């Protein structure tokens, strides 16, 4: 019933590990379909070969800008941006997958994986999934980031797709 | 529309161009007759809401009738939302999608969502609900297109009983009422508005006589 | 004496006498009350005088008897 | 009605032929004058809804007024049923069930149920509520029969003050305004609509004008 | 007035010259319009009876209206003293005595007694009663000042509907009748006194006549 | 109106007289124009419902517009009561009960209750709700005081383009039917009603033309 997608992560081309995500399509369906479809690449464009452009140790890893590769771009499968579906789920801990945005109703394709409890984000970013397998791969990724987000090595989504 | 595919797995099959051409031709040739409702219900068996939207967009002319149809679809969706709101309850162990008034009308529902709602177990009857709405709209349209009222149907001095009863029953079928009202009308109005020459003949047969007896009586 | 379908208002016959005679013939007539509910809304306004016909149609199809009356009153 | 036997149980009694004849006679003779409501409330005292429905059905003619009265009764019954929930299920013996609006209207009940509801402890004034509804309907009817309005009464140059105030109070009795607004009307428009001569007479009379001194001043 | 210090005691403060200047300006320039009463109630908020006596004495001219207002204040004080017994004798310390009607008027006391009565626990508001009496007097004055009555308003043949409803609602604001009578007249005589053309227009508008609908109908 | 102090808390403050004077002067001098709503919203920032009832009752003249505003406030209050129903059962210790539709207007509540509602934890914005209602009423009033419709605009042969566009945008801001419909109107009706010479001068620039070049074309 709820889709599961994976990401094979790479640090400058060396394979690092697989993170897999359960998308809560039963509560945030339109948000979950957009991450699912961008992971499969079935609509022609997507996450494969994009990188995490902003990694802040102890906060979150952000990625998903496949058009401009630096947080200023990305687009959804419904057009460039769409509404905040709802705020049922909250940022309760590490592994929560939440939507990045540029204020309300500006969701595109950027997402962030929390590596800590970030309750201040509640009500401001739609949560739509959580890490299933691979959280120590997300944790190891933190080491390649910095206080301001700049990463030291290129961290890419080498491959991604749907598992179930 | 989806169709049972060998073996036992329903897959989506797009609407065939020949069906759309048949629909356009029947709407062009027959305008808005009472019979179109059955032809429409038979041309779109098990159709996804997108197919019914396509079949309602492919119509040429009669834009006023299409507007009444769209407005009645909106009204049915509005009433459906009012009759089916989410009241607080314990969450079900199994989650299945849900069709909104706008999700049923195929406006904001993607084709994949409708295929899901149809092929899932248990199935969600979105297609049949939208078909009921369109059929109500078509009933409204065909009852509007009636040229004259059923009360005005009267036989000519030399107009044969054949054409008279044909036109009378056609207008009565186009007219809208409960079945008991029609049962009363066929007994109170049919014999009275007939031509006196054959009206005497029908009166001689009896009040509760059937249609075939009167028809063979005034035959010729 | 006559059927309910034959009740029609005269050109200058006031609405009072017309509705009185119509309801009297309808009460004398025999039919289920459910059929009468459609019969009134189909026959009362249609058989009226053209000016009063438009006057009643300006009020609406589901107008009550008292409003329809006070429309053409006098 | 329900006549109360001397030092005994109240016994049910059929409506008198004299009562029904007087009722149909006053209806036929006086049409719908403002006093028919007091005379109806006088003739029908302690009567069951069956008696009231009989007294209403015996009326011949004025079928528009009768249909308006029935529509008013239907509206009152709908309001009663909306603002009063109806219980169901097994009912304890010796206690009648919840009277519905259609039952208090007498259209879906029987004389046994009416007498039971009128003999219960504490009693339920089904008759007094159905009579109230009938009086509301008769008030609507007598308002509809009002030939002229109250604001459009003007005394004639030769028509005397007695006749003028007679017509004015008749139209006031027919009027539908509330009693608080009804007072200001008879305080102001009575002297504001009269002929100029007795108008100046009552103006010289000034405030605290009462009908007796007004009529004694406008003499001659 | 009595300004409430921010986080502190409600310190007394003499009426600023601006308040009295605005009051004399409005009572000089605008005579006695219905709105002056709202402006008077606005300027004097939480003011001692000494402040209200100063605001009333500063009025120059229209001495008949001032005498009527003083007579109304005297009548209200007499009624208050009649329906409220006044205690006497030794009074316990820390508790002010019973306020008399001539004392609640402020004519037989100083500022100290008023300030004490407006600071007691529980508070006894002398200002809100003396202002009520002054408002009753000003209402009598503005009723007396009205040039034409409400029942005698008729729209001119060329005068549009906007000016007619302006005059009608102004006179209604000047009217003395109760609120239910006010609703009755503003419901009936508005359409009952208009010009025949827009009178028939509003009659075609039918019941539930609302002011914006009326003014949109009578356009042109 | 409430005002913040040095410590940061707020408490009631008496309404300033030269605010009431300025409001009455701007209401009378400018009568009703689209630029009375910004002035009203700026004058009464943070005002309690009592202060708004003051600023409304103080408006002498134009009583029809004030009655329209009262009716609009009346209907708005009823909608608020219908949309949210008070909950039953025990109330939390740290929370207390809310106001009703009529008490939002401040018609049946004292000033201390308004202050407690406005400075509660969390604060309840009754003043802002009643200000929104009054602004909607004033929008309807300035809609009624519009002297023409948007379609009837046709520039005269001699009336300059500046006066034409001024009148157009005046009655367009006074229309307020919508915002996107306004955007379509300023494209179509603005170009469709020009004088033939300057009309074809504007057509020389095509639909891509902006207003500045639109006017400097017909300029000089």
């Amino acid at each position: 019933v709820n889709p599961t997608v994976f990401f094979d992560i790479a640090v400058d081309g060396e394979p690092l590990g697989r993170v897999s995500f359960e998308l809560f399509a039963d509560k945030v369906p339109k948000t979950a379909e957009n991450f699912r479809a961008l992971s499969t690449g079935e609509k022609g464009f997507g996450y494969k070969g994009s990188c995490f452009h902003r990694i802040i140790p102890g906060f979150m890893c952000q990625g998903g800008d496949f058009t401009r590769h630096n947080g200023t771009g990305g687009k959804s499968i419904y057009g460039e941006k769409f509404e905040d579906e709802n705020f049922i789920l909250k940022h309760t801990g590490p592994g929560i997958l939440s939507m990045a945005n540029a204020g309300p109703n500006t969701n595109g394709s950027q997402f962030f994986i929390c590596t800590a409890k970030t309750e201040w984000l509640d009500g401001k970013h739609v949560v739509f999934g959580k890490v299933k397998e691979g959280m120590n791969i997300v944790e190891a990724m933190e080491r390649f980031g910095s206080r301001n987000g700049k990463t030291s090595k290129k961290i890419t989504i080498a491959d991604c797709g749907q598992l179930e | 529309p989806i169709v049972q595919n060998i073996q036992g797995q329903m897959v989506h099959q797009a609407i065939s161009p020949r069906t759309l051409n048949a629909w356009v031709k029947v709407v062009e040739e027959k305008a808005f007759s009472p019979e179109v409702i059955p032809m429409f219900s038979a041309l779109s068996e098990g159709a996804t809401p997108q197919d019914l939207n396509t079949m309602l967009n492919t119509v040429g002319g009669h834009q006023a009738a299409m507007q009444m149809l769209k407005e009645t679809i909106n009204e049915e969706a509005a009433e459906w939302d009012r009759v089916h709101p989410v009241h607080a309850g314990p969450i079900a162990p199994g989650q299945m999608r849900e069709p909104r008034g706008s999700d049923i009308a195929g406006t904001t529902s993607t084709l994949q969502e409708q295929i899901g709602w149809m092929t899932n177990n248990p199935p969600i009857p979105v297609g049949e609900i939208y078909k009921r709405w369109i059929i109500l709209g078509l009933n409204k349209i065909v009852r509007m297109y009636s040229p004259t009222s059923i009360l005005d149907i009267r036989q000519g001095p030399k107009e044969p009983f054949r054409d008279y009863v044909d036109r009378f029953y056609k207008t009565l079928r186009a007219e809208q009422a409960s079945q008991e009202v029609k049962n009363w009308m066929t007994e109170t109005l049919l014999v009275q508005n007939a031509n006196p020459d054959c009206k005497t003949i029908l009166k001689a047969l009896g009040p509760a006589a059937t249609l075939e007896e009167m028809m063979t009586a005034c035959q010729g």
